[PDB]
RNA sequence: UUUUU
RNA sequence: UUUUU
RNA sequence: UUUUU
RNA sequence: UUUUU
RNA sequence: UUUUU
């Protein structure tokens, strides 16, 4: 006996009724936390400084 | 949005699933600029902001109040693996690693929920506010420092 | 739960039989996080927590008060083999190896029961409490440190 | 609202016991609590009776 | 500094373990919060300087 | 029944 | 009645 | 549950 | 009496 | 109700 975390009967928004929006294939998405923030800048900027 | 980005697809499922995350890790206000981005492996394909904001009649929190339990289970998993904590408490100095569950910018209280964490939610809510006022009005447009003269020049 | 974990089976029999044990060896309160797990041989297939708690109208003790005598006979057997004692007394310093019978977090007294152990049950109950108060309220939401001005700025 | 001479509370003061029994039932089924305390941090699930 | 009590262990030493545990603590509090980041001792003025 | 250094 | 991690 | 330098 | 979003 | 970058 085993199972998964995410579910489908959960209370979730619905455009129309049958639709479930937060598609439950997102099991694999956990990049670095700080890497996503705004407090760190972007890779493009980091490049253009390094080139200028 | 469907008019904007021209998908003809339910890939917007995946997109909005992305928007969950940048919505989480940072603040929620009209006062936003820049961009946001998620990843695909090691790539960083970016994405813009504004029309997801200028095209809702009430505010942004008042729409994202749905997406509550999905990210809840998200953080449950990826915290169970590793000691994640989000941003919003690290600026406000939470203490317990357990209580990551409700270090959001947004949430809707319900009658299925514990007693303890409510205290931190509300205290850290209001005390995280200060100074900014209702302060209704800016200033008006009709700004004539003088009145028209209504005369004539002649020699 | 049947809506949650989607079994279409009375395997939940076996599951709840599992929940007995982690329910036993550790505390009972809404203030819980993490996970729990039981085993199958040498494996440690884990399992989550919350929706078994957010979906009962009175509390968790007020539902688990049934499962009394099953674990009772359980500990009778596996103590008869070996000197088991549970956790809850080892934090509270029981003395008698015999009196493992009622070192639970929870129980319902009945009119078929001895005299002696009642004393330890109730004393170790209340004295194991201290300090935590009824302390009803937290704090309120309407927090405007000032009043709206209701004026205008002009040059 | 624009068509009552005293206020809105001063008219709805009738409808007291109907919703009272309402919440008694649908709380007896399940742990409902209303909004008005959840903003004000009630404690007892029993005392939903008067969180109006 | 650390140990896990078990049901194979004596009676006597438990006393010293727990007494010397808690009494070796003192003073330090749960004392949850530090202080917050949004620290503007004033509000923006939102005006203009001119001659 | 425990408690005998 | 609640409050036992 | 945390808090033992 | 009003004033509880 | 709004106001949490």
């Amino acid at each position: 006996p085993r199972l998964k975390s995410l579910t489908s009967k959960m209370r979730v928004p619905r455009y129309e009724k049958r639709v479930a929006l937060n598609l439950d294939h997102l099991i694999l998405y956990t990049p670095e936390q700080t890497d996503l923030s705004n407090t760190r800048s972007t890779r493009k900027q980091f490049d253009t400084w390094f080139e200028g | 949005v469907m008019a904007d980005y021209e998908l003809t697809e339910d890939k917007m499922q995946i997109i909005l699933n992305g928007l969950m995350v940048w919505c989480i890790e940072n603040g929620t206000s009209p006062n936003i600029n820049g961009m946001w981005v998620m990843m695909d492996g090691d790539d960083q394909v970016e994405f813009p902001i504004k029309p997801l904001i200028d095209h809702a009649k009430p505010t942004f929190r008042q729409i994202m109040a749905h997406f509550s339990d999905v990210a809840e289970a998200y953080i449950e998993k990826r915290n169970q693996d590793r000691p994640y904590m989000p941003r919003y408490g690290l600026q406000r100095n939470l203490t317990d690693m357990s209580l990551a569950r409700y270090a959001f910018d947004f949430y809707e209280m319900t009658s299925r929920t514990p007693i303890r964490a409510r205290e931190a939610h509300i205290q850290m809510k209001a005390a995280a506010l200060r100074g900014a006022n209702n302060n209704l009005f800016g200033l008006d447009g009709n700004v004539g420092t003088t009145v028209e003269n209504t005369e004539r020049h002649t020699t």
